[PDB]
């Protein structure tokens, strides 16, 4: 598509979370809706900086919204005086999933910028996903007959700092971050985050199917039809040739895991040699 | 009614962030903003946000505040929840450390003329690093006070004396025409947890293998170099068998050390064969046809 | 104490020629104090009267708080001895100084507060300025340590709610002090309460 | 105390000594901690007798420092 990534600044979080704090300090709300300020680099997006603009909606309606675009264009402005390179890219909101009547948003924020991306930022602290969801209107051309119709494509979303706004991230998270875990120990807690993550996707996906099932929901034949797809792609692991080529590589990489383990071990007496000869010399002239 | 040397500046997580950046954006014009916040006592300045002023021209220095662009911003930030007062500038030092010069200091007359307890808060982007950044918080120091015989601020507690002054700042008038408050920092279980979410791997890649090819030619490549890296540590033993104790460091300099590099090897290769290993392991068993 | 008050003044002069800060100059005036505790011997003080008028704002609350260590245990005439120190009325930066006398008030009687809890609590109920009910609180916390007195509660929780933070700090300490040790589940529940919704870092 | 047991108000003045770093009249509490180092002979009219005790040590072991 139009967009291939979408990388949201640590400021454009901070910003969605204050906005969402101040407007729900009156007590009676759902979501707070903003508009995103970025630069364009190749096919992917730079969301870096955003700006809270008024929004309302009513509860039982979602045709009923009010949103201020001349207040939208006054900020838009306002922005561009201060960073000329920072335009229109999108807008976000911080309700935990999707609203029927963001396509309708999504059409209003289109003027401003053709291809707007809206990043569903979640304020409240998910224990796994990223807090942002970037979605982009496309026109799904459906092969039942029924007519075209404007939905929201997934889009892969990244959380990427600045320079200096990473440094002032790291001033931020100075005791709460702890850098004293290897690569190694990183790289398997990424691999439980992973088996974790799968676990959540699966559950979801398991869940949608119970509600098909008892009939909560319609057959959709698009989501079928993407699971047929999926178990088809499970490998088998019992094929004798994998089984053969997967031994093959395990002793292959094993064999590296030796050499540096020996390496490590020599490594190893030799700084012992050199502390005990330290000793005693440090014994010996005292 | 003397200013209290205790007084502690609270910079929001959304206000640093946003003065780093426009900072940085902006290196090396001094470029400036306004603080909106709310003085909560003679005691606290709690700087809830800012907002950057835009730059009228080239210059590295602080121009005039525009009354236009303060006003319009400030009108339109009480539009959506932010009815949160002046309570002072920041400007950007790229480089040269935080301090107040004499148009700094003649910009920040302007704000205690307005509202007498305002902040001159100066950032450094350049000089910030990772989990240290380089900033600070000035109020001018009134000459009349001080030259008849008078303190600038009284001291009713070790608060104030806990960071010793920069000569940098000592130099360029500190303790002097302006004094610096101490600034801390408000951060909250919710900024921290999203802010955490920078750099969070996804869950894909957790489980993502290498390319077995790639993998397996840098895992040659690596060996092969610790091949001549073990074959030199001999001749490095050797040497330092009947080498003075005046040349263990000296005579390291600007030559290899194959030690280090063999343990830097062996670390790296040991790390990519065990998660590479482990994660197609923990492969065969989640994506099973069964 | 006071007869066998063998002071040296000299070091005093010493140190005191050597004061170029209001920093030290209170430091002085506490270590004053200190050497005099109990000895009711103001000596130093009254031959450095131009100099302890250089403090000013808070540094006066400490001096004439001094005078509480100074005359500590002095029972027999503590109201007249301040009145005394003190005039009734002034106007001209005296919240400092009437604030300092109910702290010192406070400090001769520590722990031992029989009959000046009365006068304290009438000082702290018909007080205006945040100063005077800083020390005001802090001397009848000082004179009614572990009695855990219903008024002297009541009167230091509502100066506490008040939400001034001078005022709060010196409130919440004498509101430890009046019920020191007594667990009461009222005191903790009203001061952590508090601590978790008060804004001002004095209070806290 | 002398007898072993905790001495409240020199705990307590202790401790809001130590928070003299957030606020120097507070210092004032450590007149709290003080307690003199005397031994008052009595009578059964609790009044105070001439009594002259016998320390048996040194006079320059325990003695005021001899003033400059
Ligand atoms: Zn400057």
């Amino acid at each position: 598509l139009a967009v291939q990534k979408v990388v949201v600044h640590p400021l454009v979080l901070l910003s969605v979370v204050d906005h969402f704090n101040r407007i729900g300090k009156v007590g009676n709300q759902k979501r707070v809706v903003g508009v995103l300020l970025g630069s364009w680099q190749k096919k992917v997006l730079d969301v870096s900086n955003s700006f809270a603009v008024p929004f309302d909606e009513d509860d039982k309606d979602d045709s009923v919204w009010f949103l201020d675009h001349d207040y939208l264009e006054n900020m838009y402005g306002m922005f561009k005086k201060v960073n000329a390179r920072e335009r229109i890219v999108g807008w976000y909101h911080t309700g935990p999933k999707l609203h029927k009547n963001d396509i309708a948003i999504n059409e209003l924020m289109k003027r401003y910028c053709p291809n707007s991306v809206l990043v569903i930022i979640d304020v409240k602290p998910k224990d796994l996903g990223l807090p942002t969801e970037a979605y982009i209107s496309v026109e799904e051309v459906h092969d039942d007959g029924t007519p075209t119709s404007k939905t929201f494509e997934h889009v892969t979303s990244e959380i990427g700092a600045e320079e200096a706004e990473e440094v002032g991230v790291e001033h931020l998270l100075r005791d709460i971050k702890d850098t004293t875990v290897g690569t190694l120990s990183q790289r398997i807690t990424n691999q439980v985050h992973g088996l974790k993550g799968l676990n959540s996707k699966l559950l979801d996906i398991r869940s949608y199917l119970e509600k098909v099932a008892t009939g909560k929901l319609p057959i959709n034949h698009q989501i079928i039809y993407q699971l047929q797809d999926v178990f088809n792609l499970l490998p088998d692991v019992s094929l004798q040739e994998f089984v053969k080529a997967f031994y093959l590589k395990t002793n292959d990489q094993m064999v590296v895991v030796y050499l540096a383990s020996l390496i490590r071990s020599v490594v190893a007496l030799h700084n012992l040699i050199n502390n005990k000869i330290a000793n005693r010399d440090a014994e010996k002239k005292e | 009614p003397a200013v209290d040397t205790a007084e502690q500046v609270y910079i929001s997580s959304l206000a640093l962030l946003k003065m780093l950046k426009h900072g940085r954006a902006g290196v090396p014009m001094e470029v400036m903003g306004l603080m909106l916040g709310e003085f909560v006592d003679d005691y606290t300045v709690r700087v809830i946000d800012v907002f950057a002023m835009p730059q009228s021209g080239t210059g590295v220095s602080v121009e005039a505040v525009d009354p236009v662009f303060q006003a319009k911003m400030l009108d339109m930030l009480k539009q959506t929840g932010r009815p949160e007062m002046v309570v002072g500038w920041y400007h950007s030092h790229p480089g040269f450390g935080c301090w107040l010069s004499g148009v700094d200091i003649n910009t920040q007359q302007s704000f205690e003329a307005l509202s007498e307890r305002a902040v001159a808060v100066v950032v450094d982007p350049i000089q910030s690093v990772k989990g240290k950044v380089v900033i600070d918080a000035f109020r001018l120091i009134n000459a009349n006070m001080m030259v008849l015989g008078h303190e600038p601020r009284q001291t009713t507690s070790n608060l104030g004396h806990l960071n010793k002054p920069s000569i940098q700042a000592l130099i360029h008038g500190l303790n002097r025409h302006y004094y610096s408050i101490t600034i801390n920092y408000r951060k909250n279980e919710l900024e921290q947890k999203m802010l955490l979410n920078l750099h969070k791997k996804s869950w894909m890649e957790g489980l993502t293998l290498q390319d077995y090819s790639e993998h397996c030619k840098h895992n040659e490549s690596v060996v092969k170099e610790m091949l001549e890296l073990a074959k030199n540590y001999n001749k490095a033993v050797e040497e330092e068998d009947k080498m003075t104790p005046e040349q263990l460091a000296i005579k390291n300099v600007g030559k290899q050390d194959p030690k280090r590099h063999l343990e830097e090897h062996v670390d790296v290769l040991m790390t990519s064969n065990i998660v590479q290993c482990l994660a197609a392991m923990l492969d065969t068993v989640v994506f099973k046809l069964i | 104490l006071i007869r066998n008050n063998n002071t040296d003044l000299m070091i005093l002069k010493n140190t005191k020629d050597a004061v170029r800060n209001s920093v030290c100059h209170t430091a002085t005036v506490i270590a004053n104090s200190f050497m005099h505790c109990g000895t009711t011997s103001d000596q130093f003080l009254r031959d450095n009267l131009e100099w302890l008028a250089r403090a000013t704002n808070w540094a006066k609350f400490t001096a004439t708080a001094s005078l509480g260590v100074i005359h500590k245990g002095h029972e027999k005439e503590a109201l007249q001895l301040m009145a005394t120190y003190l005039p009734k009325d002034t106007s001209p930066g005296s919240a400092y100084q009437e604030g300092g006398g109910l702290y010192a008030l406070g400090l001769i009687h520590a722990n031992h507060g029989g009959d000046i809890i009365d006068y304290l609590l009438n000082q702290l109920k018909n007080a205006s300025n945040d100063i005077v009910r800083h020390g005001g609180s802090l001397g009848l916390g000082l004179a009614a340590m572990g009695t855990a007195r219903q008024d002297v509660y009541d009167l230091l929780k509502t100066n506490l709610y008040q939400d001034d933070a001078v005022t709060g700090e010196a409130a919440g300490l004498a509101l430890g002090l009046v019920m020191l040790g007594s667990k009461n589940a009222q005191a903790i529940e009203d001061m952590v309460g508090y601590a978790q919704e008060t804004q001002h870092e004095k209070i806290l | 105390s002398r007898t072993g047991h905790t001495h409240m108000p020199s705990v307590v003045g202790v401790l809001v000594f130590t928070q003299f770093w957030f606020w120097f009249p507070l210092s004032h509490f450590l007149s709290l901690a003080y307690t003199p180092t005397c031994v008052i002979g009595l009578n059964k009219d609790l009044k105070m007798p001439k009594v002259q005790y016998k320390s048996n040590c040194k006079p320059s072991t325990f003695a005021y420092p001899a003033p400059l």
